[PDB]
């Protein structure tokens, strides 16, 4: 079985770190992503084709040109970044309201739980307005991408829930 | 459909670089410099006319014949070079469509990849020796068609915001760039 995954979120959320922690088992130093990275990862007998697309403001209009064929959305949020949680909400709802994304289940990585000021999953769920999403499954998974905690639990949710 | 990039680096070096990466990427890891993703700067290049060290784009051609002509210009001093055959994906932009009539060197006929081109996107390559394509295409075993077969280059409408004309440039007061104008332009 195969699953085409689109991983989106604002810049600095932790997307590329997640991708390379999963594919390499290691924590890498990153460059801000302006195009995309793509890797295939095998877990509990599922081949996950994960697309890591750049989240800076100027290149968000390109997100939709990756929606085709997507079976799960991974939306990564920087939980220490309270100043941008609301912008994160607006970008999420713009994604899920595109017709090409109607049937993609949504995993939220509530990332950077290691940081002191960090918003926890209850708070993230509410600041993202997720209960207004009533037409598909979603779930908020706490994570620290650098240490890898939360990631395979997220991947487990994706398999179980599709 | 496919794109074609003439490049003097051999396939083994490309594989170990993870693909065809922009110059700006090395600059970033080497001295923290942020990549320049203004398409106009990429197309204009440096005052003196050369490729910027911070360039966030990688140039490709739309035909094998154009890529070869580029190789016989830019790469004339290399007795061996490669033409990489590349699938389409949405980090690619038709420079002349995005810059429109303001494209500074429209003869380049460039389709450029923002952030570079991963190895999995490279279908294969032609070796060019003393300017001649004598050999059949060598297929990239690392290519992944299913990744790319359903994706296209970005449409120009979603490229306009990346045109990056300088702030006082008149394009910013006209369609289509006016909808992305920085403040005061
Ligand atoms: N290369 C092409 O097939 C191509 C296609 C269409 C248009 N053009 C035009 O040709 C002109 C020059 O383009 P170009 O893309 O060859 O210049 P470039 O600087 O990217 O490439 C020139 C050479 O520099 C080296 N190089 C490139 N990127 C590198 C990297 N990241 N790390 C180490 N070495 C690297 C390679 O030896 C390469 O052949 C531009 O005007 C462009 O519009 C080129
Ligand atoms: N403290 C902490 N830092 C993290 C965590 N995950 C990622 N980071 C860091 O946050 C910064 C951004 O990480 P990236 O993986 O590049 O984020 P990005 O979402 O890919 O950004 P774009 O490519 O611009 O879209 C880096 O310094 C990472 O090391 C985490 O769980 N905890
Ligand atoms: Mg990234
Ligand atoms: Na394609």
């Amino acid at each position: 079985k195969e699953m085409r995954i689109l991983m989106l979120g604002l810049d600095a959320a932790g997307k590329t770190t997640i991708l390379y922690k999963l594919k390499l088992g290691q924590s890498v130093t990153t460059i801000p992503t302006v195009g995309f990275n793509v890797e295939t990862v095998t877990y509990k007998n599922v081949k996950f084709n994960v697309w890591d697309v750049g989240g800076q403001d100027k290149i968000r209009p390109l997100w939709r040109h990756y929606y085709t064929g997507t079976q799960g959305l991974i939306f990564v949020v920087d939980c220490a970044d309270r100043d941008r949680i609301d912008e994160a909400r607006q970008e999420l709802h713009r994604i899920i309201n595109d017709r090409e994304m109607r049937d993609a289940i949504i995993l939220i990585f509530a990332n950077k739980q290691d940081l002191p000021d960090a918003m926890k999953p209850h708070e993230i769920q509410e600041k993202l307005g997720l209960t207004r999403i009533r037409d598909r499954n979603w779930y908020v998974q706490p994570s620290c991408a650098t240490s890898g905690d939360g990631l395979y639990e997220g991947l487990t949710w994706l398999t179980s829930n599709y | 459909d496919k794109l074609y990039r003439a490049d003097s680096r051999p396939p083994d070096e490309i594989k170990q670089s993870g693909g065809l990466m922009p110059r700006g990427q090395s600059e970033y890891f080497d001295r923290g410099t942020q990549m320049n993703i203004n398409l106009y700067d990429h197309a204009r290049g440096t005052q003196t006319g050369f490729v910027r060290h911070d360039d966030g784009y990688v140039s490709t051609s739309i035909s094998l014949r154009s890529a070869h002509l580029v190789g016989q210009t830019i790469l004339s001093g290399h007795s061996t070079y490669y033409i990489y055959v590349i699938a389409t994906a949405p980090n690619m932009f038709n420079v002349n469509d995005v810059l429109g009539a303001y494209s500074p060197h429209p003869d380049d006929q460039d389709v450029s990849a923002l952030g570079g081109i991963p190895y999995s996107q490279i279908y294969g390559w032609y070796r060019v020796h003393f300017g001649v394509l004598d050999e059949q295409l060598h297929r990239n075993r690392g290519y992944r068609d299913r990744y790319y077969s359903n994706l296209d280059i970005a449409p120009a409408a979603d490229g306009y915001g990346l045109a990056g004309f300088p702030p006082e440039h008149r394009a910013w007061r006209e369609e289509p760039w006016i909808h992305h104008a920085p403040p005061g332009s």
